[PDB]
RNA sequence: AACUUGAGUGCAGAAGAGGAAAGUGGAAUUCCAUGUGUAGCGGUGAAAUGCGCAGAGAUAUGGAGGAACACCAGUGGCGAAGGCGACUUUCUGGUCUGUAACUGACGCUGAUGUGCGAAAGCGUGGGGAUCAAACAGGAUUAGAUACCCUGGUAGUCCACGCCGUAAACGAUGAGUGCUAAGUGUUAGGGGGGCCCCUUAGUGCUGCAGCUAACGCAUUAAGCACUCCGCCUGGGGAGUA
């Protein structure tokens, strides 16, 4: 394409996934921290974020993307390292918006630990 | 702060009166509690159930 | 309902009939009623085909309308009645203007309610009217699978499929059993499930109660003798001594798929059960 | 359970005197017919245990009702007790 | 004795020739078996807070009835909800 | 025989997730079908089982089904208690305020009795998304039939019945009256947005007084009167 590829972006206490679709929903690449030979306890890292949003990113270059909206879902630690990862590339980042999914209740949180 | 449901003298809040309402809901059409907006307990019952059934009929949004 | 009797005799003991409380008249019509001479499994030769069928009450025949095609006529429910051949109930139906002719009796129609048949018709129970006009989520009984033959699907004390959705000429209907299939949207149906949903609770108790809807006694495939059956033989009891339970006639009997391939029905069953 | 002016008219056909409403006459008829109110409620909606609770209370209040007017008078106790019904 | 306000909402893609007809039918229900609509009123062709069955616009029509029955607005509902046309309707009891 | 203050009724008002039935919604989880998509996903303290390469995770659209109702939401409200939170309608219970129109003690408590009664459990018939006793593994330990992880059955949901137990607790029976205050909050009333007075709830400090002490203190565990239930060292034993 030419520009306007949104970028989803999970960022959780393990790998953050990142992925990079256009606009309708088609994704071109994606790079998890796990993808790049990282190992628990590298995987949630900010510094791990870095390069797993990058490279994502440069891959989308390749089909010509200028336009970035980056959806994220997930309290994570890799989250503003990943954002600041998109930008050092120049993927001219537009919108921060956060999806992260809330109920409106309607089902059992599994158990916490013990 | 003042009520404004109080000092006005409004004593039955409409859910058709949508402008009214958009005065409360915040940025996702979040209820805002009552500490924020100051309306008394008495009204903030009658400003839910009007906020409800506004969003039920499409009138205001539930998330934003 | 139910009624349960008491244990006066061993014979007896947990039987159970229904009450006939829906009812109202006992007899049947003289010009609705044509005969059924029982034929008990035997064939256009005279050999058994069918097996555990013989001597039973005698039943007339009362013709019913599966194919509700009277349109614009209304028509009053004179008498919900009991029919042997059949789970369900019937009721007659007199026609706005001096026809009358039997149905199959919805849940609660009651006497006195009005039923019609057509395609300007209402959404209510009894009335018939083409699934090109039946909304989507109304629960049908008595559905036509081909325009004009008549109800096929859904007619036993307690059927009930739903209209689910649609296509172009046909409309998604998921069946009792759990299969979702297309029928043709000109064929017709009727609002409502059928009545006696209580006629699948009922216990028979006797074996000579069992021994008068024309059942006659089935035996275990695993005492017959080995010329009688491939579970037969053995000195003393014996477990089934084969890879799999088998058949009278020779043929796989727990698991093995027998619908013929190559049908013409295949393109129209989209997710199936049993 | 009863609407106002189904209670006036019970009021006006019990009541010994004119302006009178709270003798035990229009008492134990008013709630007469709140009782059979509630009961044909609860023949429908059969496990309303916490209607039902508030019909026992009423019944409580009639039958002490009756049996403060059959110790003070035991003609108007008959004359109550066959126009309303109560056994 | 009890009032209804009766709010119903069309769908935007109607013919228009059919909007009177569904909006006459309609309030045909409404003044049944003893009522006596007082208000009948337009709202025109608003923007619906979210998407409502993969639409985005509707007609809002709403009329306030009067009557100790009850079985009109019932038969409204019933009817509403076999309708295509309606898409969301609400009966307030208004005191 | 007489009387209204007790108790009830009448009239004018008030608030409420009080209960039952039937409908209508939005978010989310799971599964399914496709489009894009490529080598991981997931999880821990580290793992691994596990799911993937037969295309998983992710992402977009659509569909099916079940369950619960974010924000409002609070020493907030209602109910005898258990308990009761999406919205609408229909039936329906209780409570509070004011008035003083009516009856003139019609009241309290209450053995036996009769009902309601969280979860779990049982029967019948449905339903089954999520979480899951138990069960399987994978780990940690010296061992781990446990905490951790991966799944997973009954159950969790509905309709009828049955069960009748909970740290069912304010660990505080019900009714009535009296006895310093201060300051809140909920629902009303009357006077001169503010102030004063007042009724009923719900809170926090705090006098007298009580207590072994902790503490209670006008919502007593103080001062009095009526009625019921219960206790008489610990085990054996809530067992015969």
């Amino acid at each position: 394409n030419i520009e306007n590829g949104v970028a989803h972006i999970r960022s959780t206490f393990n790998n953050t996934i990142v992925t990079i679709t256009d606009e309708f929903g088609n994704a071109l690449s994606w790079s998890s921290a796990g993808a790049l030979g990282f190992k628990g306890s590298k995987k949630s890292t900010p510094f791990a974020a870095q390069m797993a949003s990058e490279t994502a990113s440069k891959s989308a270059m390749e089909h010509g993307l200028k336009t970035v909206e980056v959806t994220v879902k997930g309290p994570g630690p890799g989250r503003e390292s990943a954002i600041r990862a998109l930008q050092s590339a120049g993927l001219e980042v537009t919108a921060i918006r956060d999806v992260t999914p809330v109920p409106h209740n309607g089902c059992r949180p599994p158990k916490r630990r013990r | 702060k003042v009520c404004y449901f109080t000092a006005n003298g409004i004593t039955h809040i409409d859910y058709k009166d949508t402008e009214l309402l958009k005065r409360f809901i915040s940025e996702r059409g979040k209820i805002l509690p009552r500490r924020v907006t100051g309306t008394s307990a008495k009204y903030q019952r009658m400003l839910t159930t009007a906020i409800k059934r506004s969003r039920h009929m499409a009138l205001l949004p539930y998330v934003k | 309902a139910i009624k349960k009797y008491k244990p006066i005799t061993n014979g007896r003991r947990n039987m159970t009939s229904l009450d006939f409380a829906e009812i109202t008249k006992t007899t049947p019509e003289k010009s609705l009623l044509k005969p059924l001479p029982k034929k008990a499994g035997r064939n256009n030769q005279g050999k058994l085909t069918v097996r555990h069928h013989g001597g039973g009450h005698k039943r007339q025949y009362r013709v019913i309308d599966f194919k509700r095609n009277k349109d614009g006529i209304n028509a009053k429910v004179d008498s919900i009645q009991y029919d042997p051949n059949r789970s369900a109930n019937i009721a007659l139906v007199v026609y706005a203007d001096g026809e009358k002719r039997y149905i199959i009796a919805p849940k609660g129609l009651e006497v006195g309610q009005i039923v019609e048949s057509g395609a300007e018709a209402d959404i209510k129970v009894g009335n018939a009217l083409p699934l090109q006009n039946i909304p989507v989520g109304t629960v049908v009984h008595n559905i036509e699978l081909k325009p004009g033959k008549g109800g096929q699907i859904a007619r036993s004390a307690g059927a009930s499929a739903q209209v689910l959705g649609k296509e172009g000429k046909y409309v998604l209907i998921r069946l009792r059993s759990g299969e979702v299939r297309m029928i043709l949207s000109t064929c017709r149906a009727t609002i409502g499930q059928v009545g006696n949903l209580q006629h699948e609770l009922v216990n028979v108790g006797k074996a000579g109660r069992s021994r008068w809807k024309g059942i006659r006694p089935t035996v275990r495939g695993s005492v017959m003798n080995p010329n009688d059956h491939p579970h037969g033989g053995g000195e003393g009891r014996a477990p089934i001594g084969r890879p799999s339970p088998m058949s009278p006639w020779g043929k796989p009997t727990l698991g093995k798929k027998t619908r013929r391939g190559k049908k013409s029905s295949d393109k129209l069953i989209v997710r199936g059960r049993k | 359970a009863i609407s106002q002016e189904r209670k006036n008219e019970i009021i006006k056909e019990y009541r010994v005197h004119e302006t009178d409403t709270g003798s035990p006459e229009v008492q134990i008829a008013v709630l007469t017919a709140e009782i059979n109110a509630v009961n044909e409620h609860l023949r429908t909606h059969k496990k309303d245990h916490h209607s039902r609770r508030g019909l026992l209370k009423m019944v409580g209040r009639r039958r002490h009702l009756l049996n403060y007017l059959r110790s003070k008078d035991i003609q108007r106790y008959r004359e109550l007790i066959k126009s309303l019904g109560i056994r | 004795m009890r009032t209804y306000e009766v709010m119903y909402i069309v769908r935007p893609n109607i013919e228009e020739d059919a909007k009177k007809a569904l909006v006459e039918r309609f309030n045909g229900i409404l003044a049944t078996e003893g009522a006596e609509v007082l208000e009948a009123k337009d709202w025109g062709k608003r923007r619906l807070a979210y998407e409502i069955n993969d639409f985005k616009d509707g007609f809002y029509n709403i009329v306030r009835v009067k009557s100790d029955n009850n079985k009109a607005t019932d038969e409204f509902q019933r009817l509403a909800k076999i309708s295509d046309d309606i898409i969301r309707y609400m009966v307030i009891r208004e005191d």
